[PDB]
């Protein structure tokens, strides 16, 4: 079976939601001899029934699309997002047709003008993910066919939905050839915040 | 009614830490946000299907390490259909598209693991042979 | 092994004896096995040695008589060729790729062993005729 | 081209009519998303000459009917 010595598994840990482990002896049908980083050695119960999530190989890890991963589960997704965000500072990622945007609180250069002209024309897979790539996929489908296009943004309001919309609109403005939609809409934002936003136990504004 | 008129495109936003730190990723908060954005359930729905797709040439390139020269053939598509049909027993796991192979979850990891095993054992055999041949020469040098 | 082979091997053993007590280290057992024409894996050497600990592997000394059954046990081409075509099948091998895989995969060797065996065998592009290199390392 | 800023699925130690309405809205949006993804994948399967009857569709209509249908 797929469980062997020198294989990696995810173990549940209450401090960090999953922890990596290596298997010290090959499994054969009720306990596993598990290595860790937190000490060399550990003995880990299996449960009446369960085997841990098996870890993807590192060619697939850090791919631009979560569905490139051969095993798909919460540990692989959480790890792959964490390594893209922490190591490469790639805040944008794909999952199926969804664009996952992980909000850095730090400001980035990547929104700068030239990249708008770099993404434009490029089919959605031909470039690494960025909000301009979805803005194009909409603008291109609008130009190609009759239909209007929609972009739908979800998450706790701190997460930066408004920043994503703002940059999508900058993409549209810069490709389309303008005047003063963007400045007016962002001027409207404080009004709609003041009359429509609220303070909730989990979240201010 | 307003959305149904229109073709959608989606963005999800996740808040990586509770305290606005510039790049700290808190896996508890990010797990909660990934559940609240339905990304994890979307991924569950995808993992049931064929999530993983490969173009026949890129497959052939990667698994030429596995492929035998007798298996190599004047039609790479037929070559890969044969090699894969041998390598993975249950046809339910995979499908042959016109230009892409489709795999259920794990099957590409299965191929990658058998590749790493074969390449490791072959590397061990060649390495031990070169180490023996050089040290055997040092043995003959000490004899001389 | 015949009496003549055992005598020649004992003489060789003493040539590898750097202390004069007629003994080698556990860590030398593998060296003697490969020097005597065997090609055991590191795993096979450690297995026939009984998975010795670092301390006794580096400082515990054994005479020829205890080593001998282990040498015997160790003692008792087309796969090698396909194995080399793995790392290419036009009869060449990248020098960079072979060096990387030999120093990073399997039972990793040092760069100096690879440089020693590879000296003069790679061309300007860095390609090795692996059938000739294989015959060379098996000779 | 129309850009929707909405709130996501929401749960607290205490959940109340506000959270119940937010969750019903998110159930509807998630249904639309699931149908759109299923349509695109059916088109890709018909494009690639696979039997499209294989692809499995996952439908939260029983929950929407629980919340909104008559005697919901």
């Amino acid at each position: 079976e797929l469980y062997t010595k020198y294989a990696r598994v995810w173990i549940p840990d209450p401090e960090e939601v999953w922890k990596s482990a290596e298997l010290l002896k090959d499994y054969k049908p009720k306990v596993l001899q598990l290595r860790l980083e937190e000490g060399k050695d550990l003995e880990y119960c299996l449960d009446p029934k369960e085997l841990p999530p098996l870890r993807n190989p590192d060619i697939l890890v850090g791919e631009n699309d979560l569905t490139a991963l051969s095993y798909l589960h919460e540990p692989a997704v959480l790890h792959n997002l964490k390594v893209r965000f922490i190591d490469s500072k790639l805040i944008y990622t794909y999952c199926g047709i969804v664009l996952v945007a992980i909000n850095p609180y730090e400001q980035l250069p990547i929104y700068g003008e030239d990249i708008i002209n770099a993404y434009s024309g490029q089919n959605m897979g031909d470039m690494d993910p960025h909000i301009f790539a979805v803005a194009e996929e909409a603008y291109k489908q609008m130009a190609r066919d009759e239909r209007n296009q929609s972009i739908i943004v979800s998450g706790e309001s701190g997460a930066g939905k408004t920043v994503s919309a703002k940059y999508a609109m900058r993409y549209f403005a810069t490709v389309s050839g303008s005047a003063n939609v963007e400045e007016k809409v962002l001027a409207s934002n404080p009004i709609m915040e003041s009359i429509g936003n609220a303070k909730t136990t989990r979240n201010d504004n | 009614e307003t959305l149904n008129a229109t073709t959608p495109h989606y963005v999800r936003c996740i808040k990586p830490n509770d305290f606005k730190f510039p790049f700290t990723f808190d896996e508890k908060r990010a797990v909660q946000q990934l559940r609240a954005c339905g990304v994890l359930e979307t991924i569950r729905i995808s993992a049931a299907g064929f999530p993983s797709r490969w173009t026949y040439q890129e497959f052939f390139s990667r698994y030429r390490v596995l492929m035998k020269q007798k298996d190599v053939l004047s039609d790479r598509k037929q070559t890969c259909k044969n090699v894969l049909e041998k390598l993975i027993l249950d046809k339910d796991k995979y499908q042959f598209g016109k230009t892409k192979i489709f795999f259920r979850a794990g099957q590409v990891a299965y191929l990658e693991k058998i590749r790493a095993d074969k390449l490791r054992a072959a590397c061990i055999r060649i390495q031990k042979t070169i180490r023996g041949w050089l040290m055997r020469k040092k043995y003959m040098r000490m004899r001389r | 092994f015949n009496k003549d082979q055992l005598e020649e091997f004992k003489e060789a053993f003493e040539l590898f004896d750097r202390v004069g007590d007629g003994k080698i280290l556990y860590s030398q057992c593998g060296d003697v096995m490969r020097a005597l024409g065997q090609n055991p894996t590191n795993a096979e050497v450690l297995k026939v040695l009984g998975n010795p600990k670092s301390d006794e592997l580096k400082s515990r000394r054994v005479d020829f008589e205890t080593f001998l059954p282990m040498l015997q046990a160790v003692a008792k081409y087309e796969d090698y060729l396909e194995g080399f075509r793995v790392f290419d099948g036009n009869g060449k091998v990248m020098g960079a790729e072979l060096r990387h895989v030999l120093t990073t995969l399997g039972e990793k060797m040092t760069e100096e062993e690879v440089e020693t065996v590879l000296a003069g065998h790679e061309d300007s592009n860095g390609c090795i005729n692996y059938e000739a290199f294989l015959k060379h390392i098996l000779s | 081209i129309g850009v929707l800023d909405i709130y996501g699925f929401e749960t607290f130690e205490i959940n109340s009519f506000e959270q119940f309405c937010i969750n019903y809205a998110n159930e509807k949006l998630q249904q639309q998303f699931n149908m759109h993804v299923f349509k695109l994948e059916q088109e890709e399967y018909m494009k690639e000459q696979i039997p499209w009857t294989l692809i499995d569709f996952y439908d939260n209509q029983p929950c929407i009917n629980l919340i909104e249908a008559k005697m919901g």
